[PDB]
């Protein structure tokens, strides 16, 4: 539910 | 404080660091590496990313319980507690604050400067466009207008490169829009420009998949799934 | 670095740090508190015990992460990488002996000698066989029989006092006879010491249940549960 | 699979 950015 | 060891066991034991889930560590083995001056190489970027946004990723979590701790605390009905709930979130807030200048420090001296290749320069410019990110998501003074506007200013630049020399399947590129597409949604107050730049972004990779690679193919799927989680949750 | 911070607002950051999962501060916050001199309530020993065990836990799986791979490094037919996993391994290992020397320093000064009620000085005494069985997991050299004894010792001390001043059920007694075991188990080459403590303590419990509260036994059973799934692996 | 210990 939390708007996804760019990880890992 | 890591001067005296070498570039190349400073890169050995960040992997360690990340194997042992060390990312304070990982993090301060990479600012050695970078500090010995030389450019990364695309491994050696994606160590430094990994290491920083680990770190920070747990600051910005523990920020958010503390901020929402103090609204509770700030609405009407609710028992004064004192300073102690502003004051521990002003400490997590200022050493989240103190990584972010670190990182932005790394990128101004000097890995931007001598970025070249695309690859690189964009990678660095959407670094430098999440740490101004992150500065803003705390920002509440003067220079928040500011803050938000050279995090603006560094993901443009990197979108213009990366439109021009990238593909539409490019992962950098990919990832580049969908934290683009974030700031938008979330620090801009422009969701419609969030959901046009995901749309758009998403539409034009699907078109370039069949020139991919399995391999390629599946790098490129799993951001432009995220790009489709945000859209879901936003429309 | 506590020293100018009230012990009540201590207290209220290291409620706040464990709400926000950042267990070191609350280690530091928990220190500073019992740095003022005064004894702690059974709340507080709690938080004390929470933050250091969340510390140390980081800690010591991130060594054993490590030592496996310098384990691995030292078989017959690896390749030569030099010194980095060893050095990465022990500069982690010495961090976990300092937290671990951090608290039985606190033990020893002076929480241990102030406590007379059989609930405090239970737990400070398996809290004291705790930090030297984390250091007996890492210990090499000519004075880890020393350090095993000093587990072996507190761990006694405290079980001799659990039988004698608290009930079967006790939550303290419980989790100090779960721990005596894995050190019988794991540290002392003990197995079969390690699965008689385990059972008895599993079986006196087991007859004193019906003496408790719904919330009492909740409490008990949960921790009679670790025993038997330890009793399960063993056996 | 690991033994449990006393945490929490
Ligand atoms: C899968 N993935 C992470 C999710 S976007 C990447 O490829 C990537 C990592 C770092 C920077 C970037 F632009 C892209
Ligand atoms: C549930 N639980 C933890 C699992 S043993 C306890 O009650 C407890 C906590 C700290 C020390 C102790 F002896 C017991
Ligand atoms: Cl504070
Ligand atoms: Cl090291
Ligand atoms: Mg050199
Ligand atoms: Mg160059
Ligand atoms: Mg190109
Ligand atoms: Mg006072
Ligand atoms: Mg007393
Ligand atoms: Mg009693």
């Amino acid at each position: 539910r939390r708007r996804k950015s760019c990880q890992a | 404080a890591m001067g005296s060891m070498e570039r190349a066991s400073l890169i050995q034991k960040a992997k360690l660091a990340e194997q042992a889930e060390r990312y304070e560590d990982m993090a301060a083995f990479m600012k050695g590496a970078v500090e010995k001056g030389e450019e990364l190489s695309n491994e050696e970027r994606n160590l430094l990313s990994v290491a920083y946004k680990n770190v920070v990723g747990g600051q910005r979590a523990a920020w958010r319980v503390l901020s929402s701790i103090e609204q509770k605390s700030n609405e009407e009905g609710s028992e004064e507690k004192g300073p102690e709930v502003r004051e521990y979130r002003e400490k997590v807030e200022t050493e989240l604050q103190g990584v972010c200048d670190t990182v932005l420090g790394l990128l101004d001296s000097h890995l931007i400067k001598e970025a070249g290749d695309a690859e690189s320069r964009v990678f660095y410019l959407k670094m430098k466009g999440d740490y101004y990110r992150y500065l803003a998501e705390v920002a509440t003074g003067d220079d928040k207008k500011r803050i938000i506007d050279s995090a603006r200013s560094a993901y443009q630049e990197a979108m213009d490169i990366s439109k021009k020399e990238m593909p539409p399947t490019n992962p950098i590129r990919l990832g580049l829009a969908l934290n683009f597409s974030v700031f938008h949604y979330e620090i801009a107050n422009s969701p419609e420009e969030a959901i046009s730049l995901a749309k758009t972004t998403f539409d034009e990779a699907m078109a370039d998949l069949h020139t991919l690679s399995e391999d390629s193919y599946k790098d490129s799927t799993l951001i432009m799934q995220l790009l489709r989680d945000n859209l879901t949750l936003w429309t």
